[PDB]
């Protein structure tokens, strides 16, 4: 459990990343599409990064409807996510400065 | 210990949504399901969860 | 209290929580209050000894789940370790109550592996909003043809 | 904090002559963004600081330490090592081969 | 994070060491080094951080 907690995620490092795939991309991507192409090992707390990004760059969540996704664990364990549907741009986003 | 829910719900009443309307912060209607299996709330300080 | 310790039962006998050890029998620790402990050790006295006599009051007598299940956890094991919190749990799910935990982004693998949904909170200026997201497993096979 | 920092400053001087200060459980109550400002506040000050936490938000003291007391428990005794963030690890990769 | 790191060591008395003996839990003689740059202390719940 220590070892677990010591391999904590990188929030700095996620927002840098998200922001390289919105500059290669310019496009609405969805958090389904975010999690396809990032591939989180931290799934939960990543998707509170990325929701957290959106409201605070003001781009509003469609919580009435949903986009879903599939990851997996290191151990086989896979899970099906139910997300809100939402778009980031990467204009919004490179605006706001990030703590 | 998760799949222990299955008698929440059915020998008990369990909340499951909660609705809200120019209450604090939350301006206008707003409204957050709760799961049957157990939930969480998450956000920044200061972000309205208490 | 005078007459309370007269003619009021509640005040007829004194209570005090005692820790017992699981292969002997014996008796550890008694602790009539959550003095001294390190935090953690003091909140898990704190959740435990409030979950049961939670219980106490939501149930009928006799009966073995109460009619409202559902409690609410403030500042979730805001000082405690992953093992302490974990049992913390464990404990809510033995008495039979659906948790509502809060927590500001923190033992975030933790309600990873105790909760199926989230409510992420938010605030920009004056104004705050909510979102639902939610989780499932595919139990029906890890890997077919692998090992589980 | 600042109240600390100027009472440890002599007379007449900017920097303090004693200059730590000990934050016990010290983000039990704050999110990253508020905990690095908690950081950048009390480096501005000129102050170095000793944390204290159990296990919580290892990956911000990661970033503003550098050495980390390592301390366990066994029965009634308590032992405590102090080593550098970076052989930690090493030690984490060790176990990585489990 | 070195350009302000300087002040420390130079211009203030830094704790830079603690030695316990039979103090708590702590049977026997223990010391934990406190690195001039900031250092800090983990460990689960009731492992003697206090
Ligand atoms: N009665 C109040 N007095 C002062 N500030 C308040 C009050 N009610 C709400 N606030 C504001 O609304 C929020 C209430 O606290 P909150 O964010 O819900 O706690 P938490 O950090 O656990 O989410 C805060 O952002 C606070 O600034
Ligand atoms: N003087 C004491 N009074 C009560 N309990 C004590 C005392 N000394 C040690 N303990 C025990 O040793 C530990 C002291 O608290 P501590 O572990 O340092 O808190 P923390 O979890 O913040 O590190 C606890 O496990 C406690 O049970
Ligand atoms: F409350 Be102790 F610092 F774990």
């Amino acid at each position: 459990d220590f070892w677990d907690a010591f391999n904590g995620l990188d929030r700095e490092v996620l927002i840098q990343q998200t922001l390289q795939l919105l500059a290669k991309e310019n496009r609405p991507v969805g958090l389904a599409e975010l999690a396809e192409l990032l591939p989180p090992a931290h799934d939960l707390e990543t998707f509170a990064v990325w929701i957290g990004m959106a409201r605070e760059a003001g781009i509003e969540v469609i919580d009435s409807q949903r986009e879903f996704a599939e990851l997996s664990d290191g151990e086989g364990r896979r899970w099906r996510f139910n997300l809100p549907t939402t778009g980031l741009e990467s204009q919004a986003l490179m605006d706001i400065d990030w703590e | 210990m998760n799949q222990v829910s299955g008698l929440a719900g059915k020998e008990s009443f369990i909340l499951t949504r909660i609705e809200l309307f120019n209450w604090g912060g939350f301006h206008g209607l707003h409204q957050a399901a709760i799961h049957q299996d157990g939930t969480a709330v998450i956000g920044p300080t200061g972000s309205g969860k208490t | 209290l005078g007459a309370k310790a007269l003619l009021d039962p509640r005040f007829r006998l004194e209570f005090a929580v005692s820790v017992m050890d699981r292969q002997s029998g014996n008796v550890i620790e008694s602790r009539t209050g959550s003095q001294g402990g390190s935090g953690g050790e003091k909140e898990i006295i704190a959740s435990y000894v409030l979950t049961a006599s939670l219980s106490y009051a939501l149930c009928p007598a006799g009966s073995r789940y109460p009619l409202f299940g559902t409690i609410i956890l403030d500042e979730a094991f805001s000082r405690s370790s992953h093992a302490v919190a974990g049992r913390i749990i464990a404990a809510l799910r033995e008495f039979g109550l659906h948790a509502v935990f809060i927590t500001p982004n923190k033992e975030m693998r933790l309600l990873r592996d105790h909760t199926r949904s989230a409510i992420v909170v938010h605030r920009r200026g004056q104004n705050s909003n909510m979102a639902s997201l939610s989780w499932e497993e595919l139990e029906r096979h890890y890997q077919r043809r692998g090992n589980a």
